[PDB]
């Protein structure tokens, strides 16, 4: 039960007949029973900075007057 | 839907303007930070952006292993007056600075701890003495468990204590420990007191230290030299490298400005000057 | 394997106050539970937990002494006030991680060298 | 079948639980059981705080002694529980409040003891004054003895000090303290702890008044009067003694009109 | 003939695009002929403490009188 | 159907009560332990419980490897008057305390034993002597098999004895042994006698020691230093770590209260005080 | 309905019957009930004699006395019943045998007596020796006291005679005789004869060992240890006394390997 995932290719080797071009994937197999023991996936999300940027109750429209 | 390795918002072409729209005008009194992108204050060309925030993801930021502690032990001669020094250390990141400061940008967290042990050794006396490759034991004594008294007492028999026998000169020792926190997240800061001073008691019996708790108590590590006494005193250092993996954090705080002093949020005097001199009207 | 040191101890008169310092090696509080056991021979005074609070004092001295923790310097003190001739004793400091045993002198593993304090009967 | 006996009972409210092996079942006063004020019968307008568990729990008031020469005892509600935890607090913090109860008078002895205690529940137990000189003049301090409670007497004693009267209730047992015949008191919800039978008492009293919601500090709803029906005799002993304990628990309590704290002159 | 089994995830990595989220499984292959030599599965059962708690012949109903 | 990593019974919401039901009332005379959950004596809210008994499963409890024995051997000079000390040890968990006490909560068991050997070494004389990396042999002599007489006799040829050649300084030696018990379960305790005193015999010939048997006899381990005599005496210690895996147990017993004394259930005097002083009316 | 009470019970096996009106039901150890060896778990090959009734009957061992200063009692199985009729005979006549039991410890008093007796059933009740000089040296003659049984003590007494030791068990009550805490003994099948409640005890113990069938003379399966949990006090009498009796009955007994009779040196 392997885990094959994709890589974000950086320096593409003058190849598309193996490397660079065609999507490069990597395999990952868990060897231990504990989740702790697992490797760090790194395929983490990203969110909107709004729970910091706009902590406001009403909705902000960046073109209208802030205080009305 | 948005991941770490995704391309940031593409800049859109914007031209001349004369409207009833006021991007540039805000009022930080609202607490809200005005969201202004390039195509607002200036005319920008269309840019298919490529930069991604991949390396700035929570996991990535703490993706290095830091040096938490240095534990000293030795193996003195069988004839020495002193006892064979075995190390005992209270498990905490705080003892140093770096790893701590990084963990300070947040109020809380959950992370599976991964440990590393790069041990080193050396002789001490001016004697061309010999020492066979030494064996090392790293013993995890949880809170309230038999902490060793000697380098050779029943305790190290560890019928239930997770230990690590490291044979000097090999690929460093490593173990992984999940979220052992008593809470839901480990509190890097704690506004309070473990006890509450009472009225029909005495100031002594209800006195507690501010900032501490059981939260940050996990146990101690006991390290020794499993080999017996050898004709030549051989000291040894145990470096512990901790690396948080699979991490989450809650509620940001500003980083530690002034130099550290104690495990508390406290600061010493004379170290209260973080900045330098620089003119207001000079670049 | 901590190493204790009894400093800041000496002669004074009766009624006054004197402070006692107890710096330690390491990786200090890591052996945990620092103490203050006086007596010309052996008898406790103050006990303290490296974590949390967590004070307690000998009934014989209760309400005139205080043991404090300076985790940064790695020194444990002892503020002795309203001294009285019966306070002229051989002061020492102790430790044992075992989170308990504060009522047994021989339960310890660590000891320092000591400092003689004298409450001189001047008045 | 599975042992469901009328003497074996378990009461539970909040974080308190009473168990008994010698009961005479329980008495649900007037057939009504506690409930919160119905929007229909509602009076005030504000939002009602229903403390529930916080206030709805068994509180053991102080314990008194029952010997031969005891004439009687009397407790008021919500008086007695004016010093009881949260229920006590919230009470002083409001102007209006309604509350039900579950008086669990306990009193055990042995197979060798004998007698009977009449635990009565008089809605609006109005007791009489102590002087024939000034009627309706009993002061508040004696009217609300609280958890220590008031005691009955076996002979009327008029107060003759007109300089500074006593201003307290002087209730003569055979007159229930209100001048009626005690033998007729068996009209109000009640139970008799006749030693031989059971060893406790239980009377759930719902909120009764003329009002839907009323002031607690000022007005007392239910009166708990315990008088000895049959004298306590033991063996061939001249001075027998067993203790009496009561634990009344509020039920379906609510409060309206949050104001500042009331501090009443109690003495 | 591998043995792929599931893990009880603890600290979920800000991922469901690999880790944390989607069920994490581990592979296990036996390398020796003897059962002794096998690893400890740990996927053990759990039973009712009744062979200790209620060693009684008749059936106990927690609401009725114990001794009737 | 219920496994180790399953969530415990969910607390159900319970409210006021006045019934003919009597949860709180029992009578421990029935031997039966009254089963009362939270929603009985007090009013409880609905709780979707998450705690699991995973780590408390039989297998998990004994999931650590304990120190059973320490065997000493050496490699003295070719000129020494004494013989090259080789160790012989009767295979048993009992010699220490920890592992034993844990195995004492039950009356019987079955478990495949896994063994570990963390060997150590050192010089002994005040001589800057040299010693090449030493080789070690661990030899399993079953009951009634040739137990060595010298460090170099025909026995170690072990045409049929499972041995282990360990080369000092490498990842510790390990072997696995299944249930070798003569029974169906290994008896940690045994009420009886291997012999029965008879009447037409003599007290000598029918005398046996109480508590013992062949049950707990499996054999002995013989350890030596395969390298010959070297100009410098080099002693060595062999630590054996045993870990029960794939385990089952039958019928609980209370743990060992007082300090151990012998392989029997016996206890020495002066160690009969397990508890301490504490008032009845003080917290 | 028809009077099926947990205290009223009737046990019957073979030609013996025990009846009781004050019981706390019965305890089926570990949930198992006696049965004969399953062809699956079988060991030896010969034909097994199942005496049944002949051996499966209630045997009353000798009766002991329970006063204030009593520290405890201990019985072994199949020891105690080594002198009991046929079961006794067949036993000596074989090398291997498995047997279940039904210990019916009886002990009645009155409504005026008080205390508790802890009747415990320890599978493989291994008791400790009497000397700090020679461990595991208790001789067989004292190890199998038989129906008279062995007694516990309230203080450890080391044997100092190395000339000719006593070679007996010196079991200190608070340590169950095996050095553990008596308070934890409530893990082994048991019942408490707390005078007020019941007046007997009942524990059916199935065959437990590590073996399917084993030697009886040599090995003892179940240990019956009765120690006073609560002291026996009566009225205002300095020396109260009531007797204790046990009647253990074998169940599902069988024997393999018919040989000549065993005659063991018992003294
Ligand atoms: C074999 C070594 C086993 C190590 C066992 C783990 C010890 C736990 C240490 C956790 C450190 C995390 C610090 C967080 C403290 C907090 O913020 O509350
Ligand atoms: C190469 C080394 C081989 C080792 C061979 C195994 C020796 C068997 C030891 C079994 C120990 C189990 C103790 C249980 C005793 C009991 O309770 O009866």
């Amino acid at each position: 039960g392997a885990q094959v995932s994709s890589q974000k290719v950086g320096a593409h080797e003058n190849s598309n007949r193996a490397y660079g071009g065609s999507t490069i994937n990597y395999t990952t197999i868990n060897y231990y029973r504990d989740s702790a023991s697992n490797a760090a996936s790194k395929q983490d999300f990203s969110q909107d900075p709004s729970k910091f940027t706009e902590p406001i109750k009403d909705v902000l429209i960046k073109t209208a007057p802030m205080l009305n | 839907a948005a991941t770490s390795r995704d391309a940031l918002p593409n800049t859109e072409a914007s031209g001349p303007t004369h409207s009833k729209e006021i991007p540039a005008l805000t009022a930080v009194e609202t607490g809200a930070t005005n969201p202004l992108v390039p195509s607002d204050t200036v005319q920008t060309r269309h840019v298919v952006q490529h930069r991604s925030r991949s390396e700035s993801s929570i996991e990535s930021f703490f993706a290095r292993g830091a040096c938490v502690t240095i534990m000293t032990v030795d193996n003195p001669a069988s004839t020495t007056n002193k006892d064979k020094l075995f190390a005992v250390w209270k498990i905490t990141y705080k003892d140093t600075v770096q790893l701590r400061r990084k963990l300070e940008f947040f109020t809380y967290s959950r992370f599976d701890m991964e440990l590393t042990f790069v041990v080193t050794a050396n002789f001490t006396e001016t004697n061309n003495g010999h020492a066979l490759n030494q064996v090392y034991q790293i013993m995890y004594v949880p809170p309230g468990a038999p902490v060793p008294e000697k380098w050779d007492d029943y305790t190290w028999q560890t019928s239930s204590n997770p230990s690590i026998f490291y044979t000097y000169g090999t690929a460093p020792a490593r173990i992984s420990v999940p979220y052992v926190g008593i809470s839901n997240a480990y509190s890097h800061f704690y506004d309070g007191f473990s006890k509450v001073p009472l009225k029909d008691q005495s100031a002594a019996l209800g006195d507690s230290l501010y900032g501490a708790a059981s939260l940050n108590d996990f146990g101690i590590l006991a390290v020794r030299v499993v080999n017996d006494h050898n004709p030549t005193k051989v000291t040894s250092k145990i470096r512990v490298y901790l690396k948080p993996k699979h991490i989450r954090v809650w509620c940001p705080r500003p980083p530690r400005a002034v130099a550290y002093y104690g495990p508390g949020v406290d600061y010493k005097d004379g170290t209260l000057t973080p900045l330098s001199t620089k003119d207001l009207t000079t670049y | 394997q901590v190493q204790l040191q009894e400093s800041g101890g000496g002669s004074v008169q009766a009624g006054g106050s004197l402070t006692l310092s107890c710096a330690a090696s390491g990786i200090t509080y890591c052996m945990g539970w620092y103490r203050q056991v006086r007596g010309k021979e052996r008898e406790g005074v103050a006990f303290i937990k490296t974590n949390d609070g967590t004070t307690d004092y000998a009934d014989s001295v209760k309400g005139r002494f205080t043991i404090s923790q300076n985790h940064a310097t790695k020194t444990v003190y002892l503020q002795m006030n309203s001294l009285k001739p019966e306070d002229t004793a051989a002061y020492y400091c102790a430790a044992t991680w075992r989170w308990s045993c504060p009522l047994d002198p021989e339960g310890y593993q660590y000891w320092g060298q000591g400092t003689q304090v004298t409450v001189s009967s001047h008045h | 079948a599975c042992g469901y006996s009328d003497r074996v009972l378990q009461l539970t409210l909040g974080n308190s639980t009473i168990t008994t092996q010698e009961a005479a079942n329980s008495v649900v006063a007037y057939g009504r059981w506690p409930e919160y004020l119905r929007d229909s019968e509602a009076n005030p307008v504000d939002q009602p705080t229903e403390p529930d568990v916080a206030a709805c729990r068994f509180y053991t008031l102080d314990t008194v002694s029952w010997t031969k020469e005891s004439r009687g005892w009397w407790w008021k509600l919500p008086d007695a529980l004016r010093d009881m935890g949260l229920f006590g607090q919230n009470m002083y913090y409001h102007y209006l409040g309604r509350s039900g109860y579950t008086v669990h008078v306990q009193c055990n002895a042995s197979k060798f003891h004998q007698g009977a205690l009449g635990v009565f529940a008089v809605p609006e137990m109005c007791l009489a004054g102590d002087s024939n000189t000034t009627t309706m003049h009993t002061s508040y301090q004696n009217a609300n003895p609280g958890e220590k409670g008031g005691t009955f007497t076996g002979t009327f004693t008029p107060d003759n000090n007109q300089t500074s009267p006593a201003r307290r209730f002087c209730p003569v047992d055979y007159l229930l303290g209100n001048g009626t015949l005690l033998g007729n008191a068996f009209v109000f919800p009640h139970q008799i702890i006749n030693l031989r039978t059971n060893n406790c008492a239980t009377l759930v009293l719902p909120y009764v008044n003329s009002l839907s919601i009323d002031s607690m500090v000022k007005h007392n709803n239910w009166g708990i009067a315990i008088l000895p029906l049959a004298p306590l005799n033991f063996a061939s002993e001249s001075s027998p003694e067993i203790p009496i304990t009561l634990t009344i628990a509020p039920m379906c309590c609510e409060f309206n009109g949050l104001r500042n704290i009331t501090l009443p002159r109690l003495q």
